RNA sequence: GGAGAGGUA
């Protein structure tokens, strides 16, 4: 992280597509370097077709400039999460804020 | 463009004697340079006797030198040849510059 | 006159587990800076370390892959392992082994240590297993070296992973000079050396090592 | 406010501190400015050129 | 080592023919089976020829004299 | 892991006897700065040596005066005396007389021999005389010492310059033992006052420094 | 090999 930001960091980070941002708050049911699964919050859940949220992570893949890109989880088991919060740090990011 | 003698280095960047930078108007902000080698003997002699850096010291446009200590050495020298009104070890007498150096050291 | 008081090691204040202090006294005028700078350079320069060199994990082929069950990349594991701290008594090279199963963190304590290899930071974390039926086994290689050695410049199967070597215990060295309280004399100096190592070295041993190193190096100039 | 924040720490409010040379070991006169800066490594690698 | 050419130019105040005369001498030396006139210090032929020029014992005129003399010797060596 | 490049060779360049340029190589990377610096400080900071201490003039009791028949001024002759170079045996401090008259440059040979005390530079001028009928007599007290005390620290008095060295410098530079070209090479230029050869001064300084840390082996 | 786009000093 940059010690002295201008506060516009989280906006840029989340608005970009690199990081995996939760869509409906929930709880980490199981984490792995490759994927994540969230038991959805009771209320956010739709009446029919409950299911549970799941994410897969793009591992090392060449960028347009020959720079590898991959994502790393930034949470542990049993961690409650909220809608729109970051889950997987992408390149040059730290806890869902830009860090070059 | 100027000739030089080479000195090998375990790097991947062409070192350059700083004084000539003014002549090349070359900043170190990522400017690149190109290297050529003279093959035949006459080329080598031309280089040594005409294009060696030590032979080009006055701009052809005018007799003014072209190896002016550019920006940093000048600061050092100016700072050196100053004088505080009352500094440590004032008013004494010395028997030559060597004593001055020893005293300062 | 024409004689100089020989300094002696007076005290070693082990102010913390790693932070330590040493005192040298007496010292003739002007020598404090000389010796302090010299010893600082020597200590920061060369000291025998025992950093880890190679790794061999069971079910992986290259550091850029992942392993199921573990929630960190192989590169992260290697990076964390690089900062390990340990001492070895007799041998110049040893092979440690780590096996672990179940869920939770993996401290350094989880190593099947022998009586000659001694960890200094048992609680050093490595990785977090996130599945009960997910285990990891690995063989670690520890060598005895000095200074820095990148993996690029050294000198076999496809399972060996190579890290960079940083054989150096010390991290920060400072010192001060100050007047002593000798029976009757002024301008008599006393040196205090503050050090902070990673904890795998005896300060006194380090000082004696540096001093003998310096003396042995200096002895060339005499009797040219 | 920077001054006040610094004074919250025990750092000199002036911002400039004294230093000591690696080789000689002697102090530098003329207290010097030091701190921390965020820096990037750009995509123009020497090996590429 | 050679760092300047000022003395050679003093011996030959034109700075162009200097190159040619030195080149001819060094060509005699390198491919031609000739020997130096100054003790070399593990130095290349060009600098050696330049130093010869510097000491003044070799200039264009003396070079012409020597080439003509050796030409006469060769013309006298056929018999 | 306890092996280090001891320098070889130890070569020397001999400029005029009171001036030498020793070249040592190849030393382990970084040791050049530490070695050269320490020796420098030891040489030019602390060194046994006796130098003139004070003087008294027969006809002058104050520095802000002038004697007649002497070409120069009090301060000039004082500087000359500061530039003096003598060596003495077990006799710690000595006093010497310099009575002399007649026009001429009064150089160092004009002082009474006083036995063991040895003047290293007889040619060293001290003053000059302008009237042949003029005279000059003076008593000079020399005393042993180590460092360098200015006048302010304490019947005329002069600063003491016990150290015999005059100039020292060095410039570490790269070298290679067939590989691992990240190695250094020390080049010490030294110029003494002549009271001893540079090569011997280096040995003395090395002796002092190496002996100081004896208690750590 | 030639076009077009972008980029550095
Ligand atoms: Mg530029």
């Amino acid at each position: 992280k940059p010690l002295v930001g201008t506060g516009m960091e989280r906006a840029v980070a989340v608005d970009s597509g690199v990081t995996a941002v939760a869509k409906r708050g929930g709880v980490v049911q199981y984490v792995d370097a490759s994927r994540i699964v969230i038991k959805v919050n009771e209320d956010e859940m739709y009446p029919g077709e409950a299911g549970i949220d799941i994410y897969n992570l793009t591992k090392y893949t060449r960028s347009n400039q020959n720079t590898c890109i991959n994502q790393m989880p930034c949470v542990s088991l049993g961690e409650p999460v909220e809608r729109g919060d970051v889950l997987a740090d992408g390149p040059s990011t730290d806890l869902g804020e830009l860090a070059l | 463009i100027q000739a030089f003698e080479p000195v090998l280095i375990e790097g991947k960047a062409i070192q350059l004697h700083p004084l000539v930078c003014a002549a090349y108007n070359a900043d170190f902000d990522g400017d690149q340079m190109a290297v050529h080698v003279p093959l035949t003997l006459e080329a080598q002699l031309e280089a040594r006797a005409l294009m060696m850096s030590t032979n080009n010291i006055l701009s052809p446009a005018n007799g003014e030198p072209i190896i002016v200590p550019s920006q940093d050495v000048v600061l050092g020298l100016y700072y050196m040849t100053r004088d505080c009104v009352n500094a440590k070890g004032e008013g004494m007498v010395l028997t030559g510059p060597k004593e001055a150096e020893r005293l300062y050291r | 006159v024409t004689e100089f008081l020989k300094p002696r090691l007076v005290d070693i204040e082990q102010v913390s587990s790693t932070h330590a202090k040493v005192t040298l006294e007496p010292l003739e005028r002007g020598f404090g800076h000389t010796l302090g700078n010299a010893l600082r350079r020597i200590l920061l320069s060369s000291m025998p370390g025992c950093a880890v060199t190679e790794v061999e994990i069971d079910g992986v082929l290259h550091e850029y892959s992942t392993k199921e069950g573990v929630q960190e990349d192989i590169l992260e594991i290697l990076l964390n392992l690089k900062g390990l701290a340990v001492r070895v008594q007799g041998k110049d090279e040893v092979i440690l082994t780590l096996n672990k199963s179940g869920i939770g963190p993996v401290t350094a304590a989880d190593i099947t240590h022998d009586g000659d290899v001694e960890i200094v930071k048992p609680q050093h974390v490595i990785c977090h297993l996130t599945d009960e039926n997910a285990s990891i086994s690995m063989r670690i290689k520890v060598q005895r070296g000095r200074g820095y050695v990148p993996a690029s410049t050294r000198i076999r199967p496809i399972g060996r992973l190579l890290v960079d070597a940083c054989y150096s215990p010390v991290e920060r060295i400072a010192y001060n000079v100050e007047a002593a309280r000798v029976e009757q004399r002024t301008d008599l100096d006393k040196l205090v050396i503050e050090m902070e190592t990673n904890g795998t070295i005896d300060p006194e041993e380090a000082i004696r090592r540096a001093a003998t190193i310096l003396a042995e190096q200096l002895e060339a100039f005499v009797d040219l | 406010e920077i001054k006040e924040l610094l004074k919250l720490g025990d750092l000199p409010t002036s911002g400039q501190i004294r230093l000591y040379d690696g080789r000689t070991g002697e102090q530098f006169e003329r207290p010097v400015t030091v701190g921390y800066m965020y820096m990037l490594k750009l995509n123009h690698l020497v090996d590429d050129k | 080592a050679r760092v300047t050419v000022q003395d050679a130019v003093e011996k030959i105040g034109n700075r162009f023919d200097l190159v040619l005369v030195a080149a001819r001498r060094a060509r005699q030396m390198q491919v031609g089976g000739k020997d130096p006139l100054v003790p070399e210090e593990n130095d290349k032929t060009t600098v050696i020829a330049l130093r010869e020029i510097e000491e003044g014992l070799i200039n264009n005129q003396i070079l012409d004299v020597r080439e003509r003399q050796e030409q006469q010797e060769q013309e006298a060596a056929e018999l």
